[PDB]
């Protein structure tokens, strides 16, 4: 048993954080006050759920989690909602003035006023760990806090916890539900400054989630509540191997070994199926073959891109539910007779399989129907370079005119940082082109 | 980012300022005595942005009232919301400025400037987290223009990290035919380009044109013009005053609306246009983008939108609003710059204004605003070329080079708008 | 020198002083450093009675300063309607052109004195007169979107 600390930064990181810890509580049988009757070892333990939850002498199971935001209105909802007693109040940190959608304010000027308090509170969590494996960092690309504060935090965690793994869950901007015109700027700045400090990062394209909510869930105009509920289901499927017994991705190090062949190309694509509306309570149950096939349909992807246009370097299939291992084998064999699955010649063409035999949990008040089997596929495909090019093009249109740059320069940032960040993204696009 | 300190300077500044307090107090359920009579809890959610909480749960406007002419104070108090203002927040001199920018900025105005700053300091230190300032003034007179800009520079030196926002009224010979107004306005624009983060351009030419050609009032008064101004000021402050999904503040509006530091002059717009004592989403989107609904006398179809913010108020389908907003960007695509992606932002507020079931407020940063600047520039040059009435300014200590410099800055501003209007995304 | 005193009296609106100075031999056509005469100053500062007094005492209604401004150009620019009418009644050149190519019509148009525009049009002001940048008063009304002025110039 090796502990994992989750850090949630800014509004997106915090709201997504709230929806994940609610779902984790439901999967492990933990009540909103922290009580867990199925845990025979009171006041301690070495079980798999202990990687995400510590225990007090009173039987209270507390999330190993820190919530930080430069303004207090989003975290105040956590302080007063259903799970207000679950987190330790010193684990929820807020400033007074936000980064105003500006990377430079979150990183340089406003962010500096709270960085040491955040690091000292994370150290209190780390000190209670027997064998800390690392950190899960949740944040948007587009916000001033999600972009700038996250990079300052990632820089400082690399100095103070040098040997520990760092994994991100990052929200990639969408025009349909964005806040600022400068989100492309914030996105490229945070990508450049975090690249060397992160071992693996799962990007969640808000446009992909928005499209799935509309198409599969019949939700006319999806709100953040609908998006976050779907995101938390996918994040739960990715983290299940860390919190339950199993043979695949059992620790943070193994996510790097399985999904990251080279340090810079650390952005795996997640695909999830099936996504069925809760209004279809009596839906037909999809076979292991049908859900497996669904993983190769661009529509079910967490990042909009076409894997038929790229090559695979790794592919992991994580099943949950009534899934017979020989049926997985047969579905994979059928899928291999397909020209759209091209692996790079230097990687084995294998699919790694992990099966958790408990069906997924749905949260009361959610949009999804219950299913007897689900699958999350994690793959490292060069087709995710399409996501990077769309963001780089938006950056280029503005940057050519230097539009909005004075706001960044006025908050202690040099104009040369914009070109150094863009040059790094040009190199990253070439890294994907060199692989294939 | 919470409290706003509002300052109102000179006759135009105080009259438009008083109408603003009256209109937003009505929306928030506040009466002239300062008591809360509202029915929706959404009226007090962000009440502290513009109001101070006082003993007895009384709501006092965070407003400072300033004028070199004393009689102005009497007209403010005799209004419906006259006694709601803090009696100590009235800083009024004895000798006015007689339409002289130099009097407001250098001599009579400079004597009463340390007094106003004492009142600003008191209201600012009593704030949990000061967002910045809001100034209402005209550019054509002497106090609101000359002393107003001096106050702005002084505040800017003491509170550099806070936002300075103005509601600046531009002159027109159609409302006031006082030939020194282009001098006063040009001198003030020269200060506004440097010292404010965002300025709402409220043109008396456009206000008169709306009342006369659209509203059929053959003899418009200040009351009539100020009815369009109060609806505009109510609409552009909706998101600072009502919760909404967005947690909007003066700095987030600046970062997103202003791509180049000097281009911070906004062209506001309103729909529907209505007169005193006297609609669907597709119509409201259309009207909000029509030149006849703009509060600056400029045709938006002569330029290009750098950035736009639109606020739809009332009960309506947000999907319908999203649909119509994307539709107006498709057919009118050649009027938006293609090098600033996603440059149109929309908010929906449940609470509509008084008398209207639905409304839309437009805030555009358009290169067409150069038309307003060129109109004033041409008038300044006609006067300045003949050195008419120049001694009224130089006799107060002003150097003739300040006129040359102001004219030079305003023409440079027009060239900068033209530059981004002709730029291509290639 | 009574000429320098007459210049100062015409600007300040001192009616009795103008009458005294002229009776004592003051030059009604005295000029300042820039060529402005007592009539130019009276027309600029809106002293209607001084304008009429000066014109009954040999003032040149069409005197030009160093920039070619006549009293009519200055009266049209400043917006003094009564004075514009008095100057035209006394022979002022309605189409006089200054160093910038402006006529009194161009100045009344730019400054938005629409009543003065109608008066100039009625007295024969030339709608085809171009300034140094080739603009007529009708071009100025089109370029500025002044519908009120464009209607008047289209009469
Ligand atoms: N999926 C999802 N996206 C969100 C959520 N909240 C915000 N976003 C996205 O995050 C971006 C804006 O960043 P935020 O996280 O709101 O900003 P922040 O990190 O608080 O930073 P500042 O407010 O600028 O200090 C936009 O692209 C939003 O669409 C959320 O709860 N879920
Ligand atoms: N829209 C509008 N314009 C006004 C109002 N009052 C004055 N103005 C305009 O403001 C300009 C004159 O400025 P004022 O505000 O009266 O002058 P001041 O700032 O008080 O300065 P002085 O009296 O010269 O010391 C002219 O262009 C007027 O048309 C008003 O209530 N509404
Ligand atoms: C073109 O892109 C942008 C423009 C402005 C943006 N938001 N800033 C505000 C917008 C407002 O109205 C919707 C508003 O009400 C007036 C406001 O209150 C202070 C802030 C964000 C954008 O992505
Ligand atoms: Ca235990
Ligand atoms: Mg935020
Ligand atoms: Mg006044």
């Amino acid at each position: 048993m090796r502990e994992c600390i989750s850090i949630h930064v800014g509004q997106a990181g915090v709201q997504i954080g709230n929806a994940c810890w609610e779902l984790y509580c439901l999967e492990h049988g933990i009540q909103p006050d922290g009580q867990m009757p199925s845990d025979k070892t009171i006041g301690g333990g070495d079980d798999s759920f202990n990687t995400f939850f510590s225990e007090t002498g009173a039987g209270k199971h507390v999330p190993r989690a820190v919530f930080v935001d430069l303004e207090p209105t989003v975290i105040d909802e956590v302080r007063t909602g259903t799970y207000r007693q679950l987190f330790h109040p010193e684990q929820l940190i807020t400033g007074k003035e936000d980064a105003a959608n500006n990377y430079a304010r979150g990183h340089y000027t406003i962010g500096k006023e709270i960085i040491d308090l955040v690091l000292d509170r994370i150290r209190k969590l780390a000190d209670q760990c027997t064998g800390l494996q690392g950190f899960l960092v949740f944040h948007s690309f587009g916000g001033g806090t999600g972009s700038g504060f996250t990079s300052l935090l990632m820089e400082r965690l690399s100095v103070d916890y040098g040997k520990k793994s760092k994994l991100e869950f990052s929200i990639y901007p969408a025009p349909q539900v964005s806040t600022a015109v400068v989100e492309p700027y914030n996105s490229i700045l945070t990508t450049h400054t975090t690249l060397e400090h992160s071992d693996c990062a799962f990007m969640v394209d808000n446009e992909a989630i928005y499209d799935i909510c509309r198409r599969n869930l019949d939700i006319e105009r999806p709100t953040y509540t609908n998006l976050n509920r779907l995101i938390s289901q996918i994040v739960s499927s990715i983290t299940a191997s860390l919190r339950f017994d199993g043979a695949l991705n059992v620790d943070l190090t193994e996510f790097q070994t399985n999904l990251v062949p080279y340090p810079r190309i650390h952005f795996p694509l997640a695909t999830y199926a099936p996504v069925i509306s809760a209004e279809k309570a009596y839906h037909e149950q999809l076979s292991v073959a049908e859900i497996t096939n669904a993983c190769f349909e661009p529509a079910n992807q967490m990042v909009k891109c076409d894997p038929r246009h790229g090559k695979y370097m790794a592919c992991c299939l994580l099943y949950r539910g009534d899934v017979v291992p020989k049926d997985v084998n047969a579905a994979i064999a059928t899928i291999k007779t397909k020209r759209s699955i091209q692996f790079v010649d230097w990687c084995p063409t294998g699919f790694k399989v992990g099966i958790n035999y408990q069906p997924p949990t749905v949260v009361p008040g959610g949009d999804l129907a219950k299913v007897q089997r689900a699958v999350c596929m994690l793959s490292n495909t060069t087709a995710i370079a399409e996501a990077w090019a769309r963001l780089d093009h938006k950056f280029d249109l503005m940057y050519a005119k230097r539009a909005f740059v004075h706001w960044y320069v006025g908050e202690g940032m040099e104009e040369g940082e914009f070109s150094e960040a863009r040059e790094d993204m040009a190199a990253l696009e070439k890294d994907y082109e060199e692989v294939g | 980012m919470r409290e706003i300190v509002h300052i109102q300077a000179g006759q135009c500044g105080n009259q438009i300022g008083a109408k603003f307090w009256e209109v937003i107090s009505d929306e928030h359920g506040i009466d002239p005595t300062g008591s809360y009579h509202g029915d929706s809890d959404l009226q007090l959610e962000r009440i502290n942005v513009y109001y101070n909480e006082a003993t007895g749960n009384k709501y006092v406007p965070r407003a400072i009232l300033v004028d070199l002419e004393p009689g102005t104070m009497d007209s403010v108090r005799s209004g419906p919301f006259g006694q709601i203002f803090r009696p100590d927040n009235f800083v009024f001199g004895q000798s006015g400025a007689g339409n002289n920018w130099a009097k407001g900025h250098y001599t009579e105005g400079a004597e009463l400037v340390d007094s106003v700053l004492d009142v600003v300091r008191k209201e600012s230190e009593s704030c949990d987290c000061l967002q910045g300032f809001q100034l209402t003034h005209s550019l054509g007179g002497g106090t609101g223009s000359g002393m107003g800009t001096l106050l702005i520079s002084k505040i800017r030196e003491e509170y550099p990290d806070r936002i300075m926002n103005t509601f600046s009224v531009m002159p027109s010979p159609k409302v006031s035919d006082t030939v020194v107004e282009p001098y006063n306005a040009t001198l003030s624009v020269h200060q506004l380009v440097e010292n404010t983060d965002e300025t709402y351009c409220i043109d008396n030419e456009a206000l008169y044109d709306i009342c006369f050609r659209t509203l059929k009032l053959t003899t418009p008064t200040y009351g009539d013009l100020n009815h369009l101004v109060s609806a505009t000021m109510s609409g552009v402050t909706t998101c600072l005053r009502f919760p909404g999904q967005l947690n909007a503040d003066l700095r987030k509006l600046a970062v997103n609306m202003v791509p180049f530091p000097r281009l911070h002059f906004f062209m506001p717009g309103f729909a529907p246009l209505t007169s005193r004592g006297s609609l669907t989403v597709p119509e409201l989107t259309q009207q909000m983008f029509d030149s006849k609904n703009m509060m600056a006398a400029c045709d938006p179809r002569h330029g290009r939108y750098l950035t736009v913010a639109a606020i739809f108020r009332g009960r309506m389908s947000m999907k319908e609003v999203d649909e119509q907003m994307l539709n107006v960007q498709n057919k009118n695509s050649s009027y938006f710059v293609e090098w600033i992606p996603n440059n149109v932002k929309t908010a929906v507020c449940d609470i509509p204004p008084r008398g209207l079931k639905m409304s839309a407020t437009f805030i555009g940063n358009s290169t067409a605003i150069q038309e307003l600047f060129k109109r004033i520039s041409e008038q300044f040059t006609a006067m300045f070329r003949r050195k008419a009435f120049l001694h009224w300014y130089t006799g107060e200590g002003m150097d003739e080079m300040e006129f040359t410099e102001a004219e030079s800055n305003m023409n440079d501003l027009v060239s900068e708008y033209q530059q981004y209007q002709d730029a291509t995304a290639d | 020198d009574l000429g320098k005193k007459l210049l100062e009296a015409a600007r300040a609106g001192q009616d009795d002083e103008v009458r005294i100075l002229m009776a004592n031999g003051a030059d009604v056509n005295a000029t300042d450093a820039s060529g402005l005469t007592p009539l130019h100053l009276a027309a600029t500062y809106g002293h209607l009675e001084i304008v009429e007094v000066l014109l009954k005492h040999g003032a040149d209604v069409n005197a030009i300063d160093i920039m070619g401004s006549t009293p009519l150009h200055l009266a049209a620019l400043i917006g003094h309607l009564e004075i514009v009418e008095v100057l035209l009644k006394h022979g002022a050149d309605v189409n006089a052109v200054d160093t910038w190519g402006d006529t009194p019509l161009h100045l009344a148009a730019i400054m938005g004195h629409l009543e003065i525009v109608e008066v100039l049009l009625k007295h024969g002001a030339d709608v085809n007169a171009q300034d140094k940048f080739g603009k007529t008063a009708f071009d100025i009304s089109i370029d500025n979107g002044n519908e009120d002025l464009a209607e008047i110039l289209q009469k």
